């Protein structure tokens, strides 16, 4: 189990390594979706309107 | 006494035609027709959609001219549009998208032929430009009041039918009334064509025209905007001089809703235009 | 200068934009104008008598 | 007469419908439809249109089929429902310009006023603008060739009025707006080179070929002005533009200062919190 710990840990290494491109995709895409929704709720606001008090 | 799960297929054709019908959606009552072909019971497809001339009588069963109808339909038959009418659509501006007595009566009269009779009501007037989402309508039988209301399977789409979340009209008019889900369809041709056309719509003809314009406007127009940007940034900085005092006093909780960060970040994003167009000018000068 | 405030006869107050046709010459305040039910645009003005 | 025109995506989507209702014919030749718009105002505006059957012959190219009755009926009903739009001209989906098109357009040149011709592609593989507006006028030729119908290129733009933008944006949910920033600008700054590359490569090759290897005197005279435009930039040494480069690089320096200073301001809260929050959380942990 001592020498097996290495070979067993390699799987965890690859598993933790594969998450890099994943979080890259998330952080790059969700900000684009963020500005998307931002402009979506921004275009809701229009100049012509009624003035209250 | 059998009922299945029906879903109304909507293409870009009928959508755009209902947008033009939206421009035609003036308070004067209007008429419209929908055409298509029925492959089976639980699916319905619409393709050919046109408008109708306005009248002073408004929407009524008498307003529809049968000979003119059959005439235009025949003119569609001699052409490349061999589809039977799948129903009719209209507009109900400002009093709500619901159906009145005359409307449900002429609906009852027009559903005598087709058992389905898809009913679509578009009202762009109070509808925000944020969402073009529309809800198709259906007609329940009057003899089903004894048994359950809607004997329809696939209940997973009711959450998608929950878009009209208004707390009045829905369970208010829910008696002897209901709706149906809406989905779209797109192929590669329409996708590529419309995407390229829209990208070109946001682009130029030769695409090299209005770029160098702004590139050479960076030393004239943008400069003033940069000066104003520095003015607002300084207007923030004068408060930022007051900030370390508060940071030396409280530090607990935030009483200032102003972020002061992301805005300046956006200012930097507008400042990066010079850097991005610098390489452009380099390419123009080089070759 | 591009967008101003309008006052209806019925008493509610609104705001509109500027049409690409008309210019800033007659856009100056102190002149009764006209509006449209759609998009609240301006076809022309309404001279007082 | 007309400086520029406005073409809405609806008609091209109607062409998509033309490629829709085909139903696997095995012919799929050019189809001539009838375009509608407003000729009243100086700038042309396209709202909607309809479709008319059009057929030709395999061998003989002079064969063209139109319909007067169907046209008068469709335009009649369309004028009945909407009086804000009238007839303007026609268009074809053919990638190539046939010689018979002058005879096809001659009909609407007689019955109707002057018509504008629009040429598009059957397969949207073209990256460039699919719609080319061509006005039909009679111009005096310098070489002395007999007066004939000449198609002049007119600039155009693709836009929508109000609801069509919403419909397109909703049906797509893919394309992005202007969105001033890094990626939106750099994408253009990348692909534009290809935009010029494929176009120029598709042009100058056939140009070089047809000039030396070809005939049918299309009046090459304008191409001397082409080459002249190519000679308008005789390899400037930039020696006079050195000061301009200095000013531009100075503006670049301004961008540097602004960026560094602003980022230095933003770093405040981060390089405070990273300490004060962590030390407090750690000391209050146990
Ligand atoms: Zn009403």
């Amino acid at each position: 189990d001592l020498y097996s710990r290495y070979k067993k840990l390699q799987q965890e290494l690859e598993f933790l390594e594969v998450q890099e491109e994943y979080i890259k995709d998330e952080q790059k895409n969700l900000k684009k979706e963020f500005l998307h929704a931002q402009e979506e709720v921004k275009r809701i606001q229009s100049i012509p309107l009624v003035i209250g008090q | 006494a059998v009922d299945t799960a029906e879903q109304v297929y909507i293409s870009s054709l009928a959508l755009l035609k209902m947008l033009k019908h939206g421009r035609a959606g003036v308070p004067m009552e209007v008429m419209g027709l929908m055409l298509g072909e029925f492959v089976d019971d639980y699916t319905v497809r619409v393709i050919d959609v046109f408008a109708m001339p306005q009248s002073g009588t408004g929407v009524s069963v008498e307003a529809v001219d049968p000979v003119f109808q059959a005439k235009m339909l025949d003119m569609l038959k001699q052409t490349g549009r061999p589809e039977m009418v799948v129903g009719w659509y209209h507009s109900h501006p400002g009093f709500g998208c619901w159906l009145s007595g005359v409307d449900i009566n002429t609906q009852q009269s027009f559903e005598a032929l087709s058992e389905r009779a898809v009913a679509v009501v578009v009202d762009p007037i109070q509808s925000v430009k944020g969402k073009v989402v529309i809800d198709a309508f259906r007609l329940i039988n009057a003899n089903m009041m004894v048994l359950g209301h809607e004997p329809r399977q696939t209940t997973s789409n009711l959450g998608h039918l929950n878009k009209p979340s208004i707390q009045a009209l829905i369970h208010g008019l829910n008696r002897h009334y209901y709706s149906i889900t809406i989905n779209y369809r797109k192929n590669e041709l329409e996708q590529k064509m419309l995407l390229n056309l829209h990208k070109k719509s946001w682009m130029e003809g030769l695409t090299l025209q209005d770029y160098s314009e702004h590139c050479k406007h960076n030393e004239s127009v943008v400069k003033e905007m940069l000066e104003l940007a520095k003015n607002y940034n300084k207007a923030v900085e004068e408060e930022d001089k007051m900030t370390p005092e508060q940071l030396a006093i409280k530090n607990v909780g935030k009483q200032d809703p102003k972020r002061h960060l992301e805005e300046h970040v956006d200012v930097l994003m507008t400042s990066n235009i010079v850097q991005c167009l610098a390489a452009m000018l380099d390419t123009v000068v080089f070759k | 200068e591009e967008k101003f405030i309008v006052k209806a006869t019925n008493g509610p107050r609104y705001v509109v934009g500027c049409r690409r046709q008309l210019d800033k010459s007659k856009l100056k305040p102190g002149t009764r104008v006209a509006l449209d039910m759609t998009t609240l645009t301006i076809m022309r003005y309404l001279p007082r008598e | 007469a007309v400086q520029k025109v406005v073409v809405h995506p609806l008609v091209l989507l109607s062409v998509v419908d033309h490629f829709n209702r085909i139903g696997k014919v095995g012919n799929q030749k050019r189809v001539v439809g009838v375009l509608l718009g407003s000729w009243q105002k100086k700038v042309l505006d396209v709202s909607n249109s309809f479709a008319v059957p059009f057929d030709e012959d395999d061998k003989d190219d002079s064969v063209w089929f139109l319909d007067h009755d169907y046209l008068e009926n469709m335009y009649g009903m369309f004028k009945k429902v909407n009086a804000r739009e009238r007839i303007v001209g026609w268009y074809h989906t053919g990638p190539k310009l046939h010689k018979n098109d002058i005879a096809i357009n001659e009909l609407m040149k007689r019955y109707c006023p002057n018509s504008v011709l629009v040429i598009i592609d059957v397969k949207p593989k073209d990256l460039g603008l699919p719609t080319e507006a061509y006005i039909s006028v009679e111009e005096v030729h310098d070489d002395g060739t007999p007066t004939s119908k000449t198609f002049e290129h007119v600039t155009s733009e693709i836009g929508a009025e109000e609801a069509e933008e919403v419909g397109v944006e909703h049906l797509l949910r893919d394309i992005k707006d202007t969105t001033v920033g890094t990626l939106s600008q750099r994408i253009t700054n990348q692909v534009h080179g290809l935009k010029g590359l494929n176009s120029k490569l598709l042009d100058i090759r056939s140009y070089l070929e047809k000039v030396a290897t070809g005939k049918l005197p299309i009046n090459h005279q304008i191409i001397y002005q082409l080459q002249d435009v190519f000679n308008l930039l005789p390899d400037v040494s930039l020696q006079e533009f050195v000061k301009a480069f200095y000013l531009k690089t100075n503006d670049q320096m301004v961008v540097v200062y602004l960026a560094s200073l602003i980022r230095s301001v933003v770093a405040l809260h981060n390089l405070i919190n990273n300490k004060i929050a962590n030390r407090d959380a750690e000391k209050k942990e146990g």
